[PDB]
């Protein structure tokens, strides 16, 4: 039982008091523009506010308190150093004289250069938000390219692998493209025969994650690129799994023309319960002219925001992007350097490959298990539902991995430990995953038991939704 | 330096355990010709050295605390109690609450966030937040086009120029048409809406700070069978008639005004509130109250079926995530001030703005542009180039005169005031402007 | 259960890495000065360090999470504002040119000025630490006074009430004084007649809190002062209960010659689980020259640290006192002002009285209940032990008041809610207090049940103490 | 403004329930002549206005980051992860853990703290911490006197002058005798110890930074039946033979060098380690491991019976509390760095100090004073008044030449280096010193 903030409030109670001499509305705003009824906001003192949210935080878990093996989210440690770094640039206004914001602009430029060097890209935008925002940006860029070369009406197809995340086709489809699904081989990699048969002058682009959603590196990526270039198809890189190869391989050298990065994933920006985040987009020279505006450039006189991009797709979000997130990513990269990022990738892969062995020993199956990278997809033995195993994990004090994805693997458990988790933690987790398979069916189907709340009525939430306190 | 815990002995056992000869061996199946390229990055640095470098870059800037710049971002007081609370590791490091039983802190706060937003807007429901105000507008508009099945959009030029740019990009993406209603005399005239129009968009307060009675706009849209989308600053909703009271179908806006640090335009979260009637088309996340197996109250992400209703036709959308952390800071802010505290902050900001307006109007050559009544921001016509003025002001230690694109008029500069500005601060700025001109 | 930081350790594991080029110990210092065997400090990575302390904090409670009605501790809300205020002054070295620390020296001076205005004192030191450090300083000042007057051999007794906190007599004795107790009347206040026969040229001072330890204001305090003066006895003020009379009355106007304040009680400085804190000592003009050194003074050339005081008792602690604490208390006063502090005193008093009424409802007894101030002392009804009710509160989500003090009241429950707790919170507390009395003896004697740990084996802890991990 | 939650009707009702007419009526029984005096304090300010003033005041100071000042306090790297952890409200606002069932966070951390202090000092046990190094010393000596039953104390002049001053005050309070052994060539000569002495105190490194061989001192002390007390910087213990390996019975020191912010000398915490054989006389808080009714590992404050032994006779103490939070920061630091991390930071500050000492020695007029070997601090004889030099240096933007009291010699200034000082910094300082000299 935990009280809602609205239940904690009392009529007339005050919290923060930021105004010494409050003026009268009627003297500043004409009657007809004044709010008649006050918004029903909480009325609580500060102590209550602190009690409420501190209490809510204690009814919550994060990387700071629990192992989060969330596949395709890269739940790595978020250095506290970065939060200190972020507050150093809090008092800056986007519209202040750029001549007085050279430090911020310089930082944005340097991060730009770093991300480009790790990605093998020629230009980059640090403007797009988290989620599919950068994904949309990259697609629009590919569309602008073809349209400009005069093939916009023919390049109407985007190709995605059967294992791709629903996000990929949803974004392409939203950009007016027709999506064709390509089946993968028995190994879980791209079927080259299916792709060759499918390629042609009608295909605008091919979207891939490498390593793919199964945690497997696409070993024939150079052939796939050769094939795409031959058909004039743009190779798009979903960067969700960049963590496996930082420093070992550049997406650009694999033939990718555009790269979608996620700072809140690969570069430690905190996940913050869903956001905010940052999705920079790197591009090869032939696509740079379509990048959204503005871009951060360096002149002999100084850093500036470049808006003079005649072929730009425009603006995709406000101002210049999640600046505070950029600061964090910058701090991270300047901390580890190439050798630190390279080692992180290696150990992220070692942790996953090691945990996979532990899970297989615990009785779990791995449908596609070629050499594992930063993640892998396991399945419980027949008779168990990933759903139930997840709830039992909750009871055992661990957080489950991504469940029911990728779709090509039933009862899938997508596990990604990241490089910051310790060897003994991987083992403890494996022990828990194993002990669950020995638990009676009823105990499993009725877990958890000790968490702040037990299994929730998802049906009532859908048929009898209550979206606000005042519903 | 790095964050890995692996000791060399542990790395050895693990490598042996997965059948690898070394860390490099882990990548032996990748194509050799592109492995380990000579990437150029600065040499690694200890954390203290990284902070020194960060501080040196910050020292290159002139802080904008208490700045007079406006246009979507303003220097409001960032309450330390809110920042201390949003800094709690459990909120900072958690992810999307897909496992509700150990995510009740996040799920409940989000529920409280949705209700506070719907109240501020005077509407029935709201999602868990958008990336920012501009993307919120784009999404809100697409919701409308989806709901009416139309592809035409009328937007007032009074809507933030960047918002209109983000909107154009989204509309261009889904194949919709956008018509801009030019502003005359600083306000937007009532348009004649055709049946091809699925959404009419107006901002209040204006981008130039003008208040606009949205009532007639909503009528004009409903009469044509179109939906009305209101763009309103959350802080102004503390004292201004809300879009819901005007009969608006959808309401969007940016939350930076609710105590968020300016962070060079970075920190944001957009809000989107609408009627329960359009919940099928509502993009983003939705948290609903429910109950567990033993009757305990709980909260959980709900109605994911919406993903189908949103892609069934034209003007598709693909919001994958939100701005949870920043939206959380907003809710903490709204909860910290309450109905009266918010109203007070809003009024004080309007008062100092109006006083500053009268002061600057005394400088010779300076004429007003934004008409009355206006809120806590306003545009003045200057005798010199605004970009040159802003720089001259900056050189004197002041941040002011935010340049207005010339599509609104020549030599226009925006000024904004907040609850932390005082009589003495306005005079200082005016003096400076006086000497600059 | 919860792991010890040492159990989480792994040989050779590294956490923070603050040096890039580690010099060889041998080249910098001779072998007979170098440590042979390294100290067995924990060897953990940063993520682990975060999980550990974050995990520990979640097995802990504070004012931020729970109602702490501790008598004589003033557990009021610690505004987050003050934490931000303090880090603004973190980068200052105590020995830097005072010409460059004028901002800090001024803040120290102003606070000194505010505290003096609140207590009616003529001079003040902000040097003493928390606990009884300030009490000792005040006692040493009094002894220096009598000694300087040639009465060091006759002034050998310090008078304390029978309800005083054990710290009062312990400090005096340590300072070489003979401590004599004086009984209180049936009302709970000082016995004027008994007092009269205790006063004389043999008494050095009388130590008192006002309101006293029972939460009762000493109504005849002016008479007590008059008597102390004709006998040349210094009246010492233990400021633990200053919160009850802030702004409504100055101890200096009551006759006290020296005042011991507690910034971590009355002025919101966080309790920090024990410390640190600050115990400034304000004194009347005649005792000013004995104040510990240094003092902060204001000249025409600015603020300076003054050591030029021949009669000073010396130094009681290093440097100038808990500067950051001073910062916090300064902020608090500059925020509330006189009216804010007065209101605070009033509602702290209102809360105590209101909560006393609710408790008396369920049978809790108040041996001496005249008009209560900031706190009060109750006893459970006959048949119940304060210990068991206290353990019951734990189970119910509350934290008990100060128990078993004063010792003149069996099963004492010293309750001080402070002005920052809400009416509905006081009621929730009274409600739990009443519910426990309806619980079977066996339930009460075995509580708590759901806390991270249950009743601890105190015998084993005393007879078989294990003071370290490597016992 | 205020933090009070009471609304007007709430106040009225509560008053009616306690039988009081008003708020002022609550103080009706106090004597009328003291009631509501005209106390002069500035008018209340809203939180932001207060922060603005704090900032103005802070803007008057010259930040001491990377300062070269020493003598007890040094500018070391304050790790954000430690500060972020110690900021958790539960640690920050908890009280002394008298109810252990809900205070296992503090209790366990304290237990871990204790074992860390014992390991660093090379001793068997340690209390939960003292206010600072100076008081830790006074209490240590007193423990030595109660233990031996004597009242004589021999203190090396090498001990920080302020620690000694505090010690002097404490000894005069309990009526003990304090004798000071003057330094010879920056080092403490082996004294003769009579049976009247119960405690012999020496600091390593010296206040002047010189390393002292504590071996002989321990023997001398034990020969006379006295206890040996060692004052040591915790940071130095990461690479220097600890007091326990030298025979010391009691070890004390200040923990500011363990990553604590300088805070103008405010932030501190003193440690006290000793033989488990003397636990009976140990002052302060003590946490022991134990078990609950069901056998779960638990921690609790223990051996409160010590209070009696401490007051049974002479040299009694009365430290009622400690420095929990800051001691905790020390613990988190030691845990964050580990043995090798601490050793590196120590060696680094030492290396930089020696480089600096070589450079400064090249300035004409600068003569060495502190003899080798010395640690990360050292004293030099300057051709001008140290205070004047410190001022001249400050005027140039540098923080150096910390004044040494004339009791140690004429025109002596101390210099210190830390792990965050680079050669470029050493050279800059030397140039500045060269200029003023």
């Amino acid at each position: 039982s935990f009280p809602l903030i609205f239940e904690r409030s009392r009529k007339g109670r005050r919290g923060l008091k930021l105004v010494k001499a409050v003026p009268k509305a009627e003297d500043l705003i004409p009657k007809e523009h004044l709010r008649e009824v006050p918004p029903r906001l909480p009325e609580v003192d500060e102590l209550t506010l602190v009690r409420h949210y501190t209490g809510l935080s204690r009814r919550q878990v994060g990387v700071d308190t629990t192992f989060y093996p969330l596949g395709s989210c890269t739940m790595k440690y978020n250095p506290k150093l970065h939060e200190e770094a972020a507050r150093l640039f809090a008092d800056l206004h986007p519209y202040q004289d750029p001549r007085t914001a050279q430090g911020a602009l310089r930082l944005m430029w340097e991060l730009g250069e770093y991300l480009k060097a790790l990605t093998g890209m020629d230009a980059i935008t640090l403007e797009p938000a988290a989620g599919a925002h950068g994904e949309l940006t990259g697609i629009l860029i590919i569309r602008a390219y073809h349209e400009d070369r005069g093939e916009g009406r023919t390049r109407r197809v985007v190709l995605v692998p059967d294992s791709a995340h629903g996000s990929n086709p949803a974004t392409a489809s939203m950009a007016g493209y027709q999506v064709r699904e390509i089946p993968s081989g028995p190994e879980g990699e791209v079927d080259l025969e299916a792709l060759k048969r499918e390629l042609g002058p009608h295909v605008a682009a091919l979207m891939l994650t490498n390593p793919n959603t199964l945690g497997l590196f696409e070993r024939r990526i150079l052939e796939i690129s050769r094939l795409c270039k031959e058909a004039g198809v743009q190779l798009y890189y979903d960067g969700a799994n960049l963590n496996a190869i930082m420093g070992w391989a550049r997406p650009g050298d694999m033939g990718f023309d555009v790269v979608h990065l996620n700072l809140h994933k690969t570069f430690t920006v905190p996940h913050g319960g869903g956001g905010p985040g940052s999705g920079p987009v790197g591009v090869k020279a032939h696509l740079a002219p379509y990048l959204p505006v503005p871009l951060v450039e360096r002149g002999e006189e100084g850093f500036y925001l470049d808006f003079d991009r005649p072929k730009s797709i425009g603006r995709v979000r406000s101002f210049y992007g999640n600046f505070l997130a950029l600061v964090r990513a910058w701090a991270y990269i300047r901390t580890l350097g190439l050798e630190g990022l390279k080692k992180a990738a290696a150990l992220a892969v070692l942790n996953a490959r090691y945990l996979k062995e532990l899970l297989k020993e615990k009785g779990y199956r791995v449908p596609y298990d070629g050499p594992s990278m930063h993640e892998f997809v396991a399945q419980p033995p027949e008779g168990f539902r990933a759903l139930d195993l997840a709830k039992g994990l909750l009871e055992l004090g661990f957080h489950p991995p991504t469940v029911y994805f990728p779709l090509i693997v039933k009862e899938a458990l997508m596990v990604e430990p990241t490089e910051t988790e310790a060897k003994e933690t991987l083992e403890a987790f494996a022990e828990a995953m194993g002990a669950l398979l020995k638990k009676p069916k009823e105990w499993l189907e009725n877990a958890p038991y000790s968490t702040p709340v037990r299994r929730l009525d998802e049906l009532r939430a859908n048929k009898h939704p209550k979206l606000t306190y005042f519903d | 330096m790095d964050y890995t815990p692996h000791t060399e002995e542990e790395i050895r056992e693990m490598l042996r355990r997965v059948g690898a000869a070394s860390l490099e061996d882990l990548f032996a199946h990748l194509p050799k010709e592109i492995l380990s390229p000579p990437i150029d990055l600065p040499e690694p640095l200890p954390e203290w050295k990284v902070l020194e470098e960060l501080r040196r870059l910050a020292a290159q800037n002139l802080p904008a605390h208490k700045a007079f710049l406006g246009g979507g971002v303003r220097s409001h007081h960032v309450p330390p109690v809110v920042q201390a609370l949003a800094a709690r590791g459990e909120f900072l490091t958690a992810y999307t609450p897909y496992q509700p039983e150990v995510s009740q802190g996040v799920l409940q706060a989000t529920f409280e966030y949705q209700t506070m937003i719907a109240e501020l807007a005077g509407l029935e429901i709201a999602n868990a937040s958008m990336y920012d105000g501009a993307t919120a507008l784009a999404e809100g508009v697409l919701l409308a086009l989806r709901e009416t099945g139309r592809m035409g959009v009328l937007v007032s030029q009074g809507v933030h120029p960047e918002y209109r740019a983000v909107l154009r990009a989204y509309l261009e993406a889904v194949g919709a048409k956008l018509l801009t209603l030019p502003l005359e005399g600083g306000r937007t005239p009532l348009p004649e809406v055709g049946e091809e129009v699925g959404a009419v968009v107006v901002q209040n307060p204006n981008f130039l700070g003008a208040l606009e009675d949205l009532g007639p706009f909503a009528e004009a849209a409903h009469g044509a069978g179109a939906l009305f989308v209101a763009v309103a600053d959350p802080l102004s909703l503390g004292v201004l008639k809300p879009p819901g009271a005007y009969g608006a179908d959808i309401a969007v806006g940016d939350g930076q005004s609710l105590g968020l640090p300016m962070g060079f335009g970075g920190p944001h979260f957009g809000f989107l509130a609408t009627k329960k009637a359009f919940v099928r088309q509502l993009p983003g996340r939705l948290v609903s109250e429910t109950v567990d197996v033993e009757g305990r109250r709980g909260f959980i992400l709900t109605l994911q079926a919406r993903e189908q209703y949103i892609r069934r036709a034209k003007a598709k959308s693909n919001i994958t995530t939100n701005a949870q952390l920043t939206a959380l800071m907003g809710a903490m802010y709204l909860a910290a001030l309450g109905p009266e505290g918010l109203r007070e902050v809003a009024l004080k900001s309007v008062e100092m703005a109006h006083k500053l307006h009268a002061l600057l109007l005394e400088v010779p050559g300076v004429r007003p542009f934004t008409p009355k009544p206006f809120f806590n921001e306003f545009a003045l016509a200057l005798p010199k180039d605004p970009e040159a003025v802003r720089r001259a002001l900056a050189e004197r230690g002041f941040h002011g005169a935010t340049p207005v694109p010339r599509e609104y008029g020549e030599n226009l500069a925006l000024f904004a005031a907040t609850e932390l500005h005082e009589e003495e601060d306005l005079l200082a700025l005016r003096e400076a402007l006086k000497e600059v001109l």
